[PDB]
RNA sequence: CGGUCCGGCCGGGAACUCAAAGGAGACUGCCAGUGAUAAACUGGAGGAAGGUGGGGAUGACGUCAAGUCAUCAUGGCCCUUACGACCAGGGCUACACACGUGCUACAAUGGCGCAUACAAAGAGAAGCGACCUCGCGAGAGCAAGCGGACCUCAUAAAGUGCGUCGUAGUCCGGAUUGGAGUCUGCAACUCGACUCCAUGAAGUCGGAAUCGCUAGUAAUCGUGGAUCAGAAUGCCACGGUG
């Protein structure tokens, strides 16, 4: 059974561990609504079992750390993908045609020397 | 500051000093150079000249002034207004 | 029960430094455990680099420390001798339990 | 940019109901990264508005919106120091989202108990254009239509 | 790297090297609670009159080479000026230029 | 109701209400109901009107408004009268705990 | 998979996250249009990433008698019983003023308090310094472990669910003031910081002008690092939201 991905965006990184039943998500120990605060993130991470409808016909165990509701909240999506995609594969497709197989790189930039934030400027005295 | 049971910080000279002013009775004024020192109760009812660079400032010290310095009462800049 | 601390600066010696001493254990004895890198640690600076003023000319420098482990566990007559008669190359620094 | 002439970046599906208009909405009402009581806000006033007009919350949502939704922008593109405006005809997308920034900028500028409240007595309004979306948008489309003879 | 200072730096370490027990144990004696007050009163004043240019606390940490009395680096034992052209010519067995 | 001889406003917070009194701030307005036994939640309205004259006996177990507007005259006017540095940059309108009066010295000098 | 004190404690293991070493890997490689049957540009397909995939060092001949003989060395002047040299006390921290920069606030997305959550990277032996007894608070005494994927600094916040206040110089704003101890170094009147009781300033989005940013960037929130007996709104970094 358990189909295994490995979701990562922004500094976190999540372990979905698929199965076949119902729903029964259960990240961190803690369950979904336990967990995740901004309902809006307890949205991502039911996006893809959305895009097919194993919403409720799969089961799921997931264990994210690292980062911040910021990305964790999405690394699991990423996973939950990859997962998904080792149930069947067929549904590739449909999850690329979403947005929700590509790992997203956006990083945060350093500090340089001179900057004040990455980019900003200390302000120039006129003349 | 300090702590409490460290004790104060009189000079070994100028407890010298003021030991030999009060018991000969003298009312000249004592001049000292310390400026750092705290106050002891027994110098009341002496003129102690502190000197702070410029001239020996004169302390008619009261009973005012033991858990301070010394040094408070003769500051060391010259300034009464701008102008 | 015995082990060594290997703490150095170059990957390219370090490893030489660990072979020389796991193949020197499984020769004159056996059941090592192999090289386990530990994190590295990477301590950064910056430096001016303006002699009297200009507080723009920086350098951010690093200095690295590459720290492994070799550990036998179970040692016999002659693993020890074998392992401290080394001729150790320079540069890296050994740091050895015998527990 | 004089070269690099870049396309529209694409934004998320506003899962709440599923709704670019929505998306945009609330990434431009938000601020200070305070994305999930906007969204608490707008949802609760938009709610409260769906009951309030007896339609449905997207369907009020978009007629409210092209109700008071403007035509012209009238930018400075003058030659110098000299003061030359002009009007000039708006997209689509971007008629949409002056008109979306104006409803936000308005729930602020009119002030209540709550955001939410003010969220909704304002879309209350735009409703039969009233508030102060169309007061602007007329505004805006008098000094924008009285100028036509200069090009 | 003046060479009237230069001197009265190392004294600074010359002679606080050399009164490290008395001072550490009067430091500890007035420190606990549980002493006299006559007996800190005394070892205070001891203390007060020893030479003041011995003191830990009192010098500067100056650099080695050059001895420029700002920048001082624990890790180097050298200011930025000098630090830079010995990581420079790459006498300090690890600095390279870096980038995150 | 009056309390400490200043009618304190009835449509408030007890906390509020007892914290216009010249010598209590934030934390000594919770502690004397604290430890005479108000709520803090409250107005002066819908509350035992024996307490209103308790907390007026209670009130003086320290400085009030009068004692402490006397004791702060009596304070600076006893370090103008012996003329060390606190009197010296009291009684001329300038900082004295050793602030820069040569560009932030702007609300003791007042509006130029 | 198993016991289990419900804690990965170990029995075990190397699928994973992580740890450091070697690599596959995005090259216009493709299909279509445009373009000169080119280079290239635009779409789409695969793809984790697409056109430089995304950030940093690397500053080409030369310009500014550009800036430092105050890091240093240095050809000449120079002082040779003082411009060399001695330590104590002051002043570099002051002031009717004007200016660069930033922190702090304008209050309903905002402050008051009570559950409650997720980071990275760091520094540590004249050291980092768990507990505990205490203190309204600073920290006092006693004090485990650790050159550390072991222990400390270090219950991070913004977020979240509740309550609460209601538009007021405000339960906003936290400066000045009298006193109190604490850290700290022989000594904080000039001249430290912390603390909490007390007065509770100014200020209520600010002219002309003006500066920074094109994406995980603006903007907000907290943490970390070097200097050093302590004394950061300065400096350098780190991630969260976005
Ligand atoms: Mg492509
Ligand atoms: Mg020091």
């Amino acid at each position: 059974n358990q189909y295994y991905g490995t979701g990562r965006r922004k500094s976190s990184a999540a372990r979905v561990f698929i199965k076949p039943g119902n729903g029964k998500i259960v990240i961190n120990q803690r369950s979904l609504e336990q967990y995740f605060g901004r309902e809006t993130a307890r949205m991502v991470v039911r996006q893809p079992l959305e895009l097919v409808d194993m919403v409720e016909k799969l089961d799921l165990y997931i264990t994210v750390k690292g980062g911040g509701i910021s990305g964790q909240a999405g690394a699991i999506r990423h996973g939950i993908t990859r997962a998904l995609m080792e149930y069947d594969e067929s549904l590739r497709s449909e999850l690329r045609k979403a947005g929700f197989v590509t790992r997203d790189a956006r990083q945060v930039e350093r500090k340089k020397v001179g900057l004040r934030k990455a980019r900003r400027r200390p302000q120039f005295s006129k003349r | 500051p300090r702590s409490l049971k460290k004790g104060p910080f009189i000079d070994l000279h100028l407890l010298k000093k003021v030991e030999k002013a009060v018991e000969s009775g003298d009312k000249k004024p004592l001049r000292t150079w310390s400026r750092r020192s705290t106050i002891f109760p027994n110098m009341i009812g002496l003129t102690i000249a502190v000197h702070n660079g410029r001239q020996h400032v004169p302390v008619f010290v009261t009973d005012e002034m033991v858990g301070h310095k010394l040094g408070e009462f003769a500051p060391t800049r010259t300034y009464r207004g701008h102008a | 029960r015995i082990r060594i601390r290997l703490k150095a600066f170059d990957h390219r010696l370090i490893d030489q430094a660990t072979a020389e001493i796991v193949e020197t254990a499984k020769r004159t004895g056996a059941q090592v455990r192999g090289p386990i890198p530990l994190p590295t640690r990477k301590e950064r600076f910056t430096v001016l680099i303006s002699p009297h003023v200009n507080k723009d000319a920086r350098d951010q420098y690093e200095i690295r420390t590459h720290l492994r482990l070799v550990d036998i566990v179970e040692p016999t007559e002659k693993t020890v001798d074998a392992l401290m008669r080394l001729d150790l190359a320079a540069g890296v620094d050994v740091q050895i339990s015998l527990g | 940019p004089r070269r690099r002439v870049i396309g529209q970046r694409k934004i998320l599906p506003d899962p709440k109901f599923g709704s670019e208009l929505l998306a945009k909405f609330v990434n431009i009402l938000m601020v200070d990264g305070k994305k999930s009581t906007a969204e608490s806000i707008v949802y609760s006033a938009l709610e409260t508005l769906a009951q309030r007009s007896g339609k449905s919350e997207l369907e009020a949502f978009e007629v409210a919106l092209e109700n008071v939704r403007p035509t012209v922008e009238v930018k400075s593109r003058r030659v110098g120091g000299s003061t030359y405006q002009v009007p000039v005809e708006v997209r689509p997308v971007r008629r949409n989202a002056l008109a979306m920034r104006w409803i936000v900028e308005a729930a602020r500028k009119r002030g209540d108990k709550s955001m939410a409240l003010r969220l909704a007595n304002e879309l209350s309004d735009a409703a039969e254009n009233k508030g102060t979306a169309v007061k602007k948008r007329e505004d805006v489309h008098r000094m924008a239509e009285a100028n036509k003879a200069f090009a | 790297a003046k060479q009237s200072m230069k001197a009265r730096e190392v004294k600074r370490v010359a002679l606080a090297d050399k009164y490290f027990a008395k001072r550490a144990e009067l430091k500890a004696i007035i420190s606990d609670v549980n002493a006299s007050d006559e007996d800190r009163w005394n070892a205070v004043l001891k203390l007060q009159t020893l030479p003041r240019d011995s003191s830990p606390s009192r010098q500067r940490n100056r650099c080695r080479q050059t001895g420029r009395p700002h920048g001082f680096l624990r890790k180097f034992g050298l200011s930025r000026i000098k630090v830079r052209e010995a990581a420079m010519r790459g006498e300090i067995p690890g600095l390279k230029k870096a980038s995150w | 109701a009056r309390i400490a001889g200043i009618n304190i406003p009835d449509h408030k917070h007890a906390v509020i209400a007892l914290t216009s009194i010249y010598g209590v701030g934030k934390t000594r307005s919770k502690a004397i109901l604290a430890a005479a036994g108000i709520a803090e939640d409250v107005k002066i309205s819908e509350l035992s009107e024996g307490q209103i004259d308790t907390l007026r006996d209670e009130v003086a177990k320290f400085v009030v408004e009068g004692d402490l507007r006397r004791e702060i005259s009596m304070s600076i006017k006893r370090l103008m009268d012996l003329g060390c540095y606190r009197g010296l940059r009291h009684r001329r309108g300038l900082p004295v705990r050793g602030q820069r009066t040569k560009t932030n010295a702007r609300t003791r000098k007042g509006p130029r």
